[PDB]
């Protein structure tokens, strides 16, 4: 709908936030793996 | 340039952005002239006429 | 306090964000028990 509007990236915040929550989700499953 | 060469040097801006700064300025958040430009353009062009 | 106020759900877009990570950390278990 808009003219002359350009194609960037939208950093959220809230990603590497929830991401990095990924990241320590992932190492309890993966040590968890040995007990 | 808009408001700028009053209160400066003049600062360039497109005319779309202009009117954009002027709907916030009346309290109308600018998508609503993006969304509508088109008309608001004809508008203004048939009230000069 | 507030006269004439009137009852409806307020969304919460931190919500789905995190429940669809819920959904991502239960699938995580749900799969770790096989191995
Ligand atoms: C801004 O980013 C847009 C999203 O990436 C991009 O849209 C993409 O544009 C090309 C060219 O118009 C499309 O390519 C397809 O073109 C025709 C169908 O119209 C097909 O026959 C081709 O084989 C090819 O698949 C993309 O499909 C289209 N992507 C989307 C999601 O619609 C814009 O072009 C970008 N514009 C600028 C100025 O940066
Ligand atoms: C707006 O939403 C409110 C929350 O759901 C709602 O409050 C509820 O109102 C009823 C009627 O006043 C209460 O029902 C209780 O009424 C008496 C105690 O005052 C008891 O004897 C009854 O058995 C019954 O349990 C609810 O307890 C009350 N809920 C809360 C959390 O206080 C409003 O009525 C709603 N108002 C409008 C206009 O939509
Ligand atoms: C692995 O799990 C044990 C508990 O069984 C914990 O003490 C240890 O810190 C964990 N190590 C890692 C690398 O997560
Ligand atoms: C289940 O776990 C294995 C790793 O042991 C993984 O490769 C696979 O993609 C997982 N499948 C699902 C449905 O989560």
């Amino acid at each position: 709908v808009v003219i002359g509007i350009v194609n960037n990236t939208v950093y959220d915040p809230l990603q590497p936030e929830l991401d990095s929550f990924k990241e320590e989700l992932d190492k309890y499953f993966k040590n968890h793996t040995s007990p | 340039s808009g408001w700028t060469f009053g209160a400066g040097a003049a600062l360039q801006i497109p005319f779309a952005m202009q009117m954009a700064y002027r709907f916030n300025g009346i309290g109308v958040t600018q998508n609503v002239l993006y969304e509508n430009q088109k008309l608001i353009a004809n508008q203004f062009n048939s009230a000069i006429g």
